[PDB]
RNA sequence: GAAGAACCUUACCAGGUCUUGACAUCCUUUGACCACUCUAGAGAUAGAGCUUUCCCUUCGGGGACAAAGUGACAGGUGGUGCAUGGUUGUCGUCAGCUCGUGUCGUGAGAUGUUGGGUUAAGUCCCGCAACGAGCGCAACCCUUAUUGUUAGUUGCCAUCAUUUAGUUGGGCACUCUAGCGAGACUGCCGGUGACAAACCGGAGGAAGGUGGGGAUGACGUCAAAUCAUCAUGCCCCUUAUGACCUGGGCUACACACGUGCUACAAUGGGAAGUACAACGAGUCGCUAGACCGCGAGGUCAUGCAAAUCUCUUAAAGCUUCUCUCAGUUCGGAUUGCAGGCUGCAACUCGCCUGCAUGAAGCCGGAAUCGCUAGUAAUCGCGGAUCAGCACGCCGCGGUGAA
């Protein structure tokens, strides 16, 4: 049969995206947007890809993304959701550079130092 | 700090009411960044608004940025060395979060029971000339134009 | 896991039987912190070691819920 | 102090460990082993001037290697000092073991021996002046680029210390492809604890 | 099928070599191999203070990197059965056979 | 003093709870490694040294 | 410092004993021994049972002693950091410090290292009798920031079969693991700028101007600190500054102070039901699965020498009634009863469950510290020695501003 390549990747959250040209159907392991994630399930933040550039359809989608909590497996999708609008035409992706949501943001946490509590959080200092 | 302007860390919108003056009051709010109870009573503080004597959200927000305002600044500094305070204009960033601040200010304080009475109630309030908003105008329209004249020259 | 009742470490142990036969002396040079206390020692005398000196006290009427060594501190507060 | 061993910020980068091993659940009693075995070596270290000994390990056979100019002052002639040193080290291990003794290469370049020399110098009353910069000389008689060499304490068999150190040529510490040589020993003959330490270069 | 092994060793050079070498000659006298599959290397660090008799607010931190490999035949001939049985060196990978 | 001490761990234990650990080369009973038989400044030295098998300084 | 104190880890206090001694190169029969059991104890042990028992013989030898006892002793955890090493804290990633040669001053020395702009940067140019060089910054080490080859088990399922389920056929199509790669280098353009570096701005680029972090502590200042890691100068005990055995001890309190953990409540308070991480560890230990069990507690047993099985479904999440600001449906300091666990036993001096229980505290004066972003701020899990033990430490993993 037919299906479209598509992976995210960003803060401990992997996908697999996979694409047919459909109506709308956004299930990660057979589990909706409103039965996996809680009442924070903001459809522009999700499908602002197609919010932004091709709105909307919207086309059926096979989601499988896995890891972390819930706004950083949300974060993750968009890779291969440009990868599945790249399989459609390139045309659309210099509207997606000049309208961002590709760079990955790399902030993750940053990395502790052995001799304190945090990455920053220092003593609370007396006078001496 | 030192060396030059530092660059300006910017907000984002809201993706259902489409804001960020809106979206920079979400983040004043938010406490251990919590968003979604957070959320919650945002939904419903200004679903207490629209249906208690209520036109449109937009709407009670431009009637509070009527009367909330911050206008004036005074400034307790210091260049020749002694107790100097100039009163000087308002940023346009700085008057909307010394606006949003009063907000957060008297809507956490205000003193009814149940958590968003005192929020929803006083974002009904700083839309026709209540609240410690319009207090601290009176305090920004009072005191100011009055210990000027010795730290004029900033 | 000592809640199998009587508790007397064994070269004590035959020390207090041995006791338990005869009439009750008062000294017994020992560690006084291992042996617990059980209902048919009711009137005997084991002396009781704090660390300085062996405490020659009687074991008293009503005791079974701890050892011998509450007579005599480990602190002596003066 | 502050300093930091180059020999252990480039330790298994450009260089190899000892117990070239992998030990699973048997791990740390031959490495007590290498220790006691590292307490006898200094029958060979007595003539030889021993340098590096390098050790690894057969089914049975502990395969150590040594490194030293003499192999007649360690081979004895045709097996007088192996044998005893089997039987002697036979005592320590109760295994199958096999000494192996390579020629050194320069020894004028072996920095554990040009401290070992100079601490020899100090054994006897010898001025450190003319030691460290015959010491130097020898280094450029040796070849090199550039030679820091540091000696601290109780100078001149005497009162409260002091700590000066001679240098030449060009020397630095913050590139990561040197290979610099390093070695500190002792400096007694009955005064406490002393040492030299010693910072050549010669390229990566 | 029973013949399948892991491969423990440190760096980049040893694994790979020796796996270059039992492969080779295990497909030079027979067939049946996959390659040396890699494996997630354990590690877990250490702790040292800076000081010799104070100081615990300063420390210092070590590590262990071993690389894993993993190589499969299945079914193999008698003739790579001569190279497994007498083929054993180095011991940096450990000489191990399994199922 | 701590020979006698060093010869503790030689002999036998009188019940379970006495058997302790201390370093080899020296006797230190705190912070010894059970996986090691080594102190702590002892491998600190000995790392420095290279001896040891594996273990390297760690930067990232 | 002490990364796990019931003796033990204890350096201290009380008792009992030896002081060639429990700890070192010889002295006896070499012994074959220590060994295992008996009276006793608190035991050093005294006595015993027991022999505890000869490990080549070329006519011998020595390869092996357990007290036994002798001198060289031997044992020091006793001190001098102001005899010390080595090692470590600090200014501080501050931005410096010298050398050769040529020159000015009689000289001691100065010059380079200098005036502009420019920077994390004594970075770089333009001027300048200096020319340059070296030690310095940086790069060369690691991790993350995209991805090619190489390969598929337990990683992972693609057309599909299996089917509760990647379960077993098949496979590497997503991910995954690790060798080498490629890529980011003011690289390009435009402008400001003497055209100097630098800056501003944009394209392109996953990443732009040291991409975000860790390694990296120059000369020197502080007789800083350490003789208790180690061992030495010097002094000293050396029938004890040497020891074995029984208990206490560092944890008792007339007070002051530091670092922390939790409450002072309706971003709650409780009830119910609805999900996703990573680093590790686990073969005598993680416990697979089964129950009783308010619970400390047990129950028969499988896998797991490790991408297989566990700890570990992470919590912090949703969605439904409740209490209407109350020392309270917040809160548990608090001491007795019933149990249970590791140890062998837990008053001394561990941890846990139920019962009694709601005390203070309703946001903390003078005062100060830390912080320019996954940061602060909040919540779970893993781990270091660990008979048992953390509000400790070292991480990981989620939510997320000014
Ligand atoms: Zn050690």
């Amino acid at each position: 049969q037919v299906q479209y390549s598509g992976t995210g990747r960003r803060k401990n959250a992997v996908a697999r995206v996979r694409l047919v040209p459909g109506t709308g159907k956004i299930t990660v392991n057979k589990k909706d947007v409103e039965e996996y994630i809680p009442h924070a399930d903001l459809r522009e933040v999700i499908n602002q890809p197609f919010g932004v550039t091709e709105t909307k359809g919207a086309y059926d989608v096979i989601v499988n993304v896995n890891g972390g909590g819930y706004a950083g497996q949300s974060g993750a999708i968009r890779h291969g959701i440009a990868r599945a609008l790249l399989q459609v035409d390139p045309d659309f992706r210099s509207a997606l550079k000049r309208a961002g949501l590709l760079t990955r943001d790399a902030r993750m946490v940053e990395r502790k130092k052995p001799g304190l509590k945090k990455a920053r959080k220092a003593s609370q200092f007396s006078k001496r | 700090p030192r060396k030059g302007p530092v660059a300006k860390r910017d907000v984002l919108p809201d993706p259902i009411y489409n804001s960020k003056l809106v979206t920079r009051l979400i983040n004043r709010v938010m406490v251990d960044g919590k968003r979604g109870i957070a959320a919650n009573i945002i939904y419903n503080s200004f679903d207490i608004i629209k249906e208690s004597t209520g036109n449109d959200p937009l709407e009670v927000f431009e009637q509070a940025m009527k009367n909330v305002m911050p206008v004036l600044e005074v400034k307790a500094r210091r260049v020749g060395g002694s107790n100097y305070q100039v009163p000087v204009e308002v940023r346009p960033e700085r008057r909307t979060t010394l606006g949003l601040r009063w907000v957060v200010n008297y809507a956490r304080l205000r003193g009814e029971h149940t958590m968003e009475e005192r929020l929803a109630k006083e974002i009904m309030d700083a839309a026709n000339n209540t609240g410690a908003s319009v207090k601290k105008r009176e305090d920004t329209h009072k005191m100011a134009d009055a210990n000027r004249a010795f730290a004029h020259y900033r | 896991s000592l809640k199998k009742g009587p508790f007397v470490d064994d070269h004590l142990m035959k020390k207090v039987e041995a006791q338990q036969g005869a009439e009750k002396k008062k000294v017994i040079k020992t560690w006084s912190r291992r042996s617990t206390i059980f209902p048919s020692f009711v009137g005997f005398t084991i002396a009781v070691y704090d660390g300085r000196k062996h405490v020659p006290v009687y074991i008293q009427e009503d005791m079974v819920g701890h050892k011998l060594g509450e007579f005599a501190p480990t602190r002596t507060y003066r | 102090g502050q300093k930091v061993h180059p020999i252990g910020m480039r330790v298994g980068i450009i260089r190899d460990w000892d117990a070239k091993w992998y030990a699973e659940k048997e791990y740390a009693e031959f490495l007590h082993e290498d220790l006691r075995i590292r307490k006898f070596i200094a029958t060979k270290l007595a003539d030889a001037a021993v340098s590096t000994i390098e050790i690894e390990r057969a089914a049975n056979r502990v395969n150590i290697s040594i490194h030293t100019a003499k192999p007649g002052m360690v081979i004895g002639k045709g097996g007088s000092e192996v044998e005893n040193l089997r039987k002697e080290l036979n005592k320590l291990t109760g295994k199958r073991v096999h000494i192996n003794i390579v020629e050194i290469k320069k020894p004028d370049l072996d920095a554990k021996l040009v401290g070992e020399g100079i601490a020899r110098q100090l054994e006897n009353r010898v001025a450190f002046r003319r030691a460290q910069k015959q010491a130097i000389q020898r280094a450029m008689r040796a070849g090199a680029k550039g030679i820091k060499t540091q000696v601290s304490g109780r100078l001149n068999g005497a009162d409260i210390a002091r700590s000066e150190g001679y240098s030449e040529g060009t020397v630095p510490l913050h590139t990561l492809r040197a290979d610099i040589d390093y070695a500190w020993e002792e400096a007694d003959t009955t005064y406490g604890k002393l040492g030299v330490k010693v910072w050549i270069y010669r390229g990566e | 099928q029973k013949i399948r092994i892991r491969l423990k060793a440190y760096e980049h050079r040893i694994l790979d070599q020796s796996a270059d070498k039992i492969v080779e000659t295990a497909k030079r006298t027979g067939a049946d191999v996959s390659g040396p599959i890699p494996l997630p290397t354990e590690r877990s660090l250490y702790t040292v203070i800076r000081a010799t008799h104070k100081y615990k607010d300063s420390r210092e931190q070590f590590e262990m990197r071993t690389h894993k490999r993993l190589i499969d035949i299945v079914n193999p001939t008698p003739k790579t059965v001569d190279a497994l049985m007498k083929l054993d060196l180095p011991s940096g990978v450990n000489i191990e056979i399994k199922l | 003093a701590k020979k006698s001490m060093i010869a503790k761990n030689k002999r036998p234990a009188k019940h379970s709870t006495q058997a302790y650990t201390r370093c080899e080369r020296c006797g230190r009973p705190h912070s010894v490694y059970r996986k090691f038989h080594l102190c702590r400044i002892c491998f600190r030295e000995l790392a420095y040294k290279g001896q040891i098998p594996g273990v390297k300084k760690a930067s990232w």
